[PDB]
């Protein structure tokens, strides 16, 4: 039975599994998940047993001894119920919160600070001293295990140790399935709401935060300005999600990916084609475990934007992204750091698809007096060929706007099924996606078509659609005839 | 060096019966 | 059960959809039929807290909700004053400011007392757990007894906590969440709405009394008082009450008299010259020193150029699929290239402009030069809106015509910035000066500015001429002693250099002043 | 004594003569080194185009070997390491290589671990010099330790006057001739006899140049939806390197 909880059934079997007389539970991971939810439950389903309220570190005095007098205190199971009633098996529990500030290291540690406000020797010789008292059970609930799992643990005392967190992408309907069971069965809860398609955004939205949105969907209808009942609408989810609460979100993405992709002619519909047979190559294959491709364009073309593209087409797990957007002014250094991070990552990852963007102002490049990034470079060019350990699969897709600088650099080799993307070809193509955009409309279409075949054009998109807004801005009359003496100033 | 290591210390015995 | 019955919104202009989240997030549970708050089974929410920049009037939130709700009066927290040496007392200072609530709690639990607690500046008392702020003692670590008692094992549904802080990202990452503190929002510096609303809170008494507030017209204040907000903006009536009755006060001796008048008015023109006094958070005030005398207009082309400024500028306003837009304006030395970048902003009036000069920094090494350049545009994205200036890329990135030197880190970050626009719904204009563009070209960010404007220098004479009947300093003989001469000369220079020549020339002697101007400008031009 | 599988996944061919030229001679050298009096140390190269497989054989010929001790150095492992540590790094391994008996060290890609690059000739001298010392640098004691190079391109090496400090060489040629191309592909059992007809027509003739690392991907490339006509594309693919 797993009742409040919702969260799943995994951790529930495992913490009782392969533990039941044990001593020393421990329970870590972020913050959340009901780690308190665990003791309120299993403290009332286990045989009536006190919950033993415990502060953390309460036990602090300013006292010498009564410290250690509260602890001894305490247990109350050791002193009788050892022997008493012939029973040599005890149900006591004791529970303790935020032991961070209760325990360090060896007692010299943030300070060295002194022997009566640390001491941890206590409770390390009671379990491991005269004997293992195994009548009763420690529940500790830290939020923060790196500060004290490298210093207090020995196994046989502490060996229990058990990372707990997961978003339970689908457990986290049942987690709000408690919260809003009394909605539902009291006829508050709307016919629109599809519980899954309100939950599926919260992929990083954890269980424990999600409760905050369910109050304030609640509290939205309840809303009165400066009567109606029960109207618990579903109007209120989104809001709340989208606006009141975001937390450990850490997902970026997809703002690279601006006014959609438009097939403006078989380039466009070949390259895409071309990425979606290579991430099939990816995943149907083996002897080939990471792939590596660059796709060259001349600026303003659009290079990113299809990239991101070809990742989001694909499902995975794993995807990120890399520019200097992010890392400004990190140095050589810090720049492959962050590098190695996310391959490091993507190496965890079972299968992957990582991509770059413009490398040519990555590294640093610069035409005159050339120089660039010598380290990052040389540190980009091994993570291109550094396979994963094994049987994962990685993508590398890059791109950047000049290609010869890297020919003569050498990357180009170790690229693998490098691909051209073009600038608009013609005319034709030119005024066929201005028609598809929708900015402009025949009667003007038809007027630039005088002017199209007589001469040939070699223009980004990224630089048209630019180009195309001031024109709009200006007057009906004079929006045309400025906008062809744009083109005609640039890519002539 | 790591200079301006300056720290405080506190209290923690008031010895009393 | 409900609040005293008299808030009837009291107190606050200027903030009233975030106080509409207040009452919709805290008050909402806890008004309403309590058998159907049953029905519902949501318990209450603890844990505001209010994360606004200096001023801005948190605390007066944090004092009037108080004023609303009762219940006990709410235990301040002056800052720190739980902290004491003696460890354990720290911890336990808490256990005292909840007591009382506890005991409501189970004590007569059902209908409570609700009680509040203010707990300001949290950025004392908390941090990330100890580990950071370097090694801080255990005696920090209250949070973990804060911790327990708000949502550990022991709950309370009867008590809300609320904070304030000027630093938010330096509190730990645990107490920010939902049943420990529930909701965040910032206390922004106000639009010129809510600037009026709150400047006419502060006046409302005066002008109610008969002879006060005379011409004040507040709707013109507000328009001319730009970022001014909160404590700055009623300390500026705090000093023009007081500018008004210097007058009267002193009449320099033992005795300070104003008894025989109380007819003060507090008239407008001495908050306008109280404006001077004050200096807002943003140093935005100096224009000056960037534009000294001024744009004069000579010929067509400042008209064509500031034309395309306002194009340009309305562009980025009404588009969406240019989000951003940059453009540098090309000219040779010494042709107010800073300036005619300015007074485009000028003509914007857009709230949030800033120019980033080397004016600013003088010896900054490129690293700092590129983070404050980074923070310059991180509040450029904050805002919904803006026009950022880059004056003098040549000075930015460092740039020496012996052999190819430059600071290339300052140039990487810069262009990055261009191509990075801001996130949905924002927008910007960045704009750029140098006197030098082949070097642009050279190293490639030409093509990174979207477009480009040349603006010229004085070329000829039937230009000069009416630039020199602006800007004074000169009568019709003199004119007419130059008009033939320089007619046939047909000089190229640059107004800044003509402003320079023209006063240094004239100095001498009232006589000899032409003698020396065109002697001296036969050196530049041919 | 790592499995080293890792730098060798797929597997090691005799695609033809050159294999066994080579490893013949590299098996000749550890037996010398086992026997020598005069020489404690070794240093070879494996040199040759890129692709030609060079690190998998290095691998193979060191676990021919079977020596006690042997161990890496690389930059798959040193990644974005500053100069001095990289020095230190690889400079610590040797000094555990020096107590034991006898081994030998490989050392792969030296240029990406030279940090090298053409554009205008720029890398980290330091590692350099660490490394030509090394090369030189007798244990103090009997015990012998070889070292395995696994250079790209020699042109430099030698421009930097390192490969008289290399004791010698060997030059590894990658797929030269269609039918030993042709015999590596039918050992790789990728196409069959119907095929390997088409492909022996198309490519048997003229001699072709390409690199086996290269090779053994862009099958894999071509091979989807190999039935009815992946051929072509593998034909096309292969024209512009070698035509
Ligand atoms: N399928 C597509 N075809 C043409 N244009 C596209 C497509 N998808 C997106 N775009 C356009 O591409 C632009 C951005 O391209 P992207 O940012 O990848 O290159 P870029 O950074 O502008 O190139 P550079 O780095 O040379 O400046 C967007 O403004 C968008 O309108
Ligand atoms: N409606 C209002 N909006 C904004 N500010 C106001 C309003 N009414 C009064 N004030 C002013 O706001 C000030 C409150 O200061 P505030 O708490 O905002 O500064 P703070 O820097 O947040 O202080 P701290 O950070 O130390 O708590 C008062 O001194 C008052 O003069
Ligand atoms: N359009 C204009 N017409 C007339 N005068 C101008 C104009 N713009 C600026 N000025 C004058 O030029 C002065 C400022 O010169 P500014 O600082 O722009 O030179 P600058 O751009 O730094 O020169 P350089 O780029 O060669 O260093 C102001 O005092 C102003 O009066
Ligand atoms: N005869 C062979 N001997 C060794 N390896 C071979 C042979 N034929 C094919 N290979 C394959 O070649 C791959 C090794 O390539 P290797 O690491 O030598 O390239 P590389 O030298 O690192 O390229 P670069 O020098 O550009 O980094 C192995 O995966 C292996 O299966
Ligand atoms: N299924 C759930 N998962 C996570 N949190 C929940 C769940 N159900 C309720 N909660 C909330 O979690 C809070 C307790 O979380 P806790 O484990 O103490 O978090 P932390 O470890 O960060 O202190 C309660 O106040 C409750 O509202």
């Amino acid at each position: 039975e797993k009742m409040g909880i919702g969260g799943l059934d995994k951790e529930f079997s495992d913490i009782f599994r392969r533990a039941f007389h044990v001593k020393g539970i421990l329970l870590y991971g972020p913050p959340g998940c009901g780690k308190t939810l665990l003791a309120r439950q299993i403290g009332k389903m286990l045989n009536a047993r006190e919950p033993k309220v415990v502060n953390g570190p309460e036990i602090l005095n300013k006292y010498v001894g009564e410290s250690e007098a509260n602890i001894r205190k305490l247990f109350a199971d050791a002193e009788e119920e050892q022997r008493r009633l012939g029973a040599n098996s005890g149900l006591h529990i004791i529970i303790f919160d935020e032991i961070d500030a209760i325990c360090k290291q060896r007692g010299s540690m943030a300070g060295s600070t002194g022997v009566h406000d640390t001491v941890v020797n206590q409770l390390l010789s009671k379990i491991d001293g005269v004997e293992q008292l195994n009548n009763i059970l420690v529940i500790g609930m830290t939020n923060r295990p790196d500060l004290i799992d490298e210093a207090l643990l020995r196994p046989g005392r502490l060996e229990v140790k058990m990372e707990i967190g997961l978003p339970d992408e689908k457990g986290r309907l049942q987690i709000l399935h408690i919260h809003t069971a009394r909605m539902r069965g009291h006829q508050l809860l709307s016919a629109d709401v599809d519980i899954k398609e309100l939950a599926v955004e919260t992929k990083n939205f954890s269980g424990a935060e999600l409760e905050g949105l369910v109050r304030a969907a609640q509290s939205t209808a309840m809303n009165r300005h400066i009567l109606q009942v029960t109207r618990g609408d579903f109007l209120a989810s989104l809001e709340n999600d989208i606006k009141p609460a975001f937390g450990t979100n850490q997902e970026d993405y997809a703002s690279y990916i601006m006014n959609g992709i438009i097939k403006w002619g078989d380039p466009v519909t070949r390259v895409l084609d071309d990425g979606e047979l290579l991430v099939q190559q990816t995943k149907n294959s083996d002897r080939t475990p990471l792939v590596s491709v660059l796709l060259e364009g001349p600026p303003h073309s659009g290079k990113t934007a299809l990239a991101a593209k070809i990742a989001e087409e694909s499902n995975f797990p794993f995807i990120k992204i890399c520019s200097p957007d992010k890392m400004i002014g990190f140095s050589e250094t810090a720049k492959c750091q962050a590098m190695k991070k996310i391959f490091d990552d993507a190496y965890k990852s079972q299968l992957s698809c990582v991509v770059v963007d413009d490398i040519e102002r990555l590294l640093d490049y610069v035409p005159i007096g050339p120089r660039f990034s010598n380290l990052v470079l040389q540190a980009l060019l091994v993570l291109l060929k550094k396979a994963p350990p094994q049987g994962r699969k990685l993508l590398i897709i890059g791109t950047t706007s000049r290609k010869d600088v890297l020919q003569e650099m050498e990357m180009l080799n170790a690229f693998s099924t490098t691909i051209h993307v073009p600038n608009i070809a013609t005319g034709e193509q030119l005024l066929e996606a201005l028609e598809l955009l929708g900015n402009f409309k025949d009667k003007e279409r038809t007027t630039i078509a005088q002017q199209v075949k007589g001469k040939k054009v070699w223009i980004g998109i990224k630089k048209l659609l630019m180009l195309i807004e001031m024109s709009l801005q200006m007057d009906p009359e004079y929006r045309v005839r400025k906008f062809l003496a744009l083109l005609r100033e640039e890519g002539a | 060096m790591a200079e301006d290591a300056d720290m405080r210390n506190e209290l923690e015995e008031m010895q009393r019966r």
